[PDB]
C-alpha cells in the first residue's frame, strides 16, 4: 500500500524491476506504472530464466519476478518518474525461490541463522572502493590486445599538453591519501554520490580520495542486516 | 683521447652520437673507467709478491696512497657533477674505499692472474670523463706518497658492499659523494700532488675554479624532479 501511495506521491509513470544475476551484476527490467496491480504483488511478472548466464538451461526457461515492496525507491537519474522495486526470482507454481537466485540465497542463509538458534541477525559493514577515469580503451583480437587508461589524476599527465594548460596538481603514484584539493579532484563528486546514496537509503559515514592516483576513491557506508546490505551494495 | 675520437667519430659517421657521460640515465647502468696499474723496474713487475692475492708489500702501500687520498682523487677522476649520479650508494657501486681479489663492492680490485708478470690493482672509480693525463697522474702521485710513507691498507674487505652490511651503519671508507666535495677534498689534500713540482697550486686552484662554475650551473638550476616532488608543496 505505501508503494500504491508512493505511485501517486511521486507521479510515477514506470517500474523499474532490479535483480541481480550470478556474477553480481544488477539487472532490470520496466514496466509502466499502470501494471502496477494487487496481484503484481501476490504473484509478480512472468519472465525468460535461460537468458541470464548461469541459469536455466534448454527445457525449463520460465520463472517469476517476484516484487519486494520494502525495497521501493525512486530512481534519481531516469528523465521520467520512475520506482525501483528489487525482486526475487521464484521457481514458478511452487514460488519457492530460485536455487541460483543470490538473494534467495542470501535470504535463505539469514534464516539458517536464526534457525541454528546461534543468534537472530547478522551484521555487514562492507567497505567497497573504487575508481574514477576518464578514459578507458580496452580489446583483444587475433593480432595482439591492449588496455589503456587515463585520468586527469593520473600522474603520468603530470607532460601532457592540454588544451587550456596543464594545471598539474596531481596525486602521485600511492600519494592520494587526502591532498586537499586541487590536488584531489573529486570532492564535489564524492558528495554527490553520497546526497544521492542517501535519498537510496543508505547512510553514509565518510567519504574520501583513496591511495592510487587517477581517481581511487571510497564512500563509507553505514552497516546493516546481511541482505539488505547487499542491497545497498 | 685518441680512443675518444675514434669512438665520437665512427658513431658520428655511422649516423650516431656517442658520449662518455658517466650517468646519461637513472635506472640503468652508468659508464666507468676502472684503471688497472702496476709499476716496473729493468723489465719486473714491482707489484708481484708472497703477500696477499700474489702482491708485492710495495703495491699494498700503494693501495693505501689511493684510498688515503682517493676524495682528492675523485676531482679528477669523477670530475663532474653526472659523476656521481654512478657513484650512489648501489650494490655494485665501486665506492667502499677497500681492496679485494672478489668482493665487487671494493673500489679496488685486485685481478686474480696466474703470470706474476702481470700482477696489478683495478680501481673502479673513475668515469671516462676524466682528464686522462690529471686522473692518471693523480692516480699515481698518491700511490707513491703510498709508497713513499709506507702506508699500510689494512686488511682486505671480503664481505659485502653497502647495504646490509648496514650493521656498524657501515662507515668505513668512501668515495667523495659529491662534486664539491672531491674538489674541497683536492684543495685540503693537495700536497701528495705538489710532491716533485708535479702539480703547482695554481694548477691546482685553476682547476678547482672552472669546476666549481660548473657545479654551480647544476646547483643553481632548477631539477625536474624538484617539481614532480614539490610543485603541490
Amino acid at each position: 500500500e505505501h508503494v500504491l501511495t508512493m505511485l501517486n506521491e511521486h507521479e510515477v509513470k514506470f517500474v523499474d524491476l532490479r535483480f541481480t544475476d550470478t556474477k553480481g551484476k544488477e539487472q532490470h527490467v520496466t514496466i509502466p506504472a499502470h501494471q502496477v496491480n494487487a496481484e503484481f504483488f501476490e504473484e509478480g511478472k512472468m519472465f525468460d530464466g535461460s537468458s541470464i548466464g548461469g541459469w536455466k538451461g534448454i527445457n525449463e526457461s520460465d520463472m517469476v519476478l517476484m516484487p519486494d515492496a520494502s525495497t521501493a525507491v525512486i530512481d534519481p537519474f531516469f528523465a521520467d518518474s520512475t520506482l525501483i522495486i528489487r525482486c526475487d526470482i521464484l521457481e514458478p507454481g511452487t514460488l519457492q525461490g530460485y536455487d541460483r537466485d543470490p538473494r534467495s540465497i542470501a535470504k535463505r542463509a539469514e534464516d539458517y541463522l536464526r534457525a541454528t538458534g546461534i543468534a537472530d541477525t547478522v551484521l555487514f559493514g562492507p567497505e567497497p572502493e573504487f575508481f574514477l577515469f576518464d578514459d578507458i580503451r580496452f580489446g583483444a583480437s587475433i593480432s595482439g590486445s591492449h588496455v589503456a587508461i587515463d585520468d586527469i589524476e593520473g600522474a603520468w599527465n603530470s607532460s601532457t599538453k592540454y588544451e587550456g594548460g596543464n594545471k598539474g596538481h596531481r596525486p602521485g603514484v600511492k600519494g592520494g591519501y587526502f591532498p586537499v584539493p586541487p590536488v584531489d579532484s573529486a570532492q564535489d563528486i564524492r558528495s554527490e554520490m553520497c546526497l544521492v546514496m542517501e535519498q537510496m537509503g543508505l547512510v553514509v559515514e565518510a567519504h574520501h580520495h583513496e591511495v592510487a592516483t587517477a581517481g581511487q576513491n571510497e564512500v563509507a557506508t553505514r552497516f546493516n542486516t546481511m541482505t539488505k546490505k547487499a542491497d545497498e551494495i | 683521447q685518441i680512443y675518444k675520437y675514434v669512438v665520437h667519430n665512427v658513431a658520428h659517421r655511422f649516423g650516431k652520437t656517442a658520449t662518455f657521460m658517466p650517468k646519461p640515465m637513472f635506472g640503468d647502468n652508468g659508464s666507468g673507467m676502472h684503471c688497472h696499474m702496476s709499476l716496473a723496474k729493468n723489465g719486473t713487475n714491482l707489484f708481484s709478491g708472497d703477500k696477499y692475492a700474489g702482491l708485492s708489500e710495495q703495491a699494498l702501500y700503494y693501495i693505501g696512497g689511493v684510498i688515503k687520498h682517493a676524495k682528492a682523487i675523485n676531482a679528477l677522476a669523477n670530475p663532474t657533477t653526472n659523476s656521481y649520479k654512478r657513484l650512489v650508494p648501489g650494490y655494485e657501486a665501486p665506492v667502499m674505499l677497500a681492496y679485494s681479489a672478489r668482493n665487487r663492492s671494493a673500489s679496488i680490485r685486485i685481478p686474480v692472474v696466474a703470470s706474476p708478470k702481470a700482477r696489478r690493482i683495478e680501481v673502479r672509480f673513475p668515469d671516462p670523463a676524466a682528464n686522462p693525463y690529471l686522473c692518471f697522474a693523480a692516480l699515481l702521485m698518491a700511490g707513491l706518497d703510498g709508497i713513499k710513507n709506507k702506508i699500510h691498507p689494512g686488511e682486505p674487505m671480503d664481505k659485502n658492499l653497502y647495504d646490509l652490511p648496514p650493521e656498524e651503519a657501515k662507515e668505513i671508507p668512501q668515495v667523495a659523494g659529491s662534486l664539491e666535495e672531491a674538489l674541497n677534498a683536492l684543495d685540503l689534500d693537495r700536497e701528495f700532488l705538489k710532491a716533485g713540482g708535479v702539480f703547482t697550486d695554481e694548477a691546482i686552484d685553476a682547476y678547482i675554479a672552472l669546476r666549481r662554475e660548473e657545479d654551480d650551473r647544476v646547483r643553481m638550476t632548477p631539477h625536474p624532479v624538484e617539481f614532480e616532488l614539490y610543485y603541490s608543496v
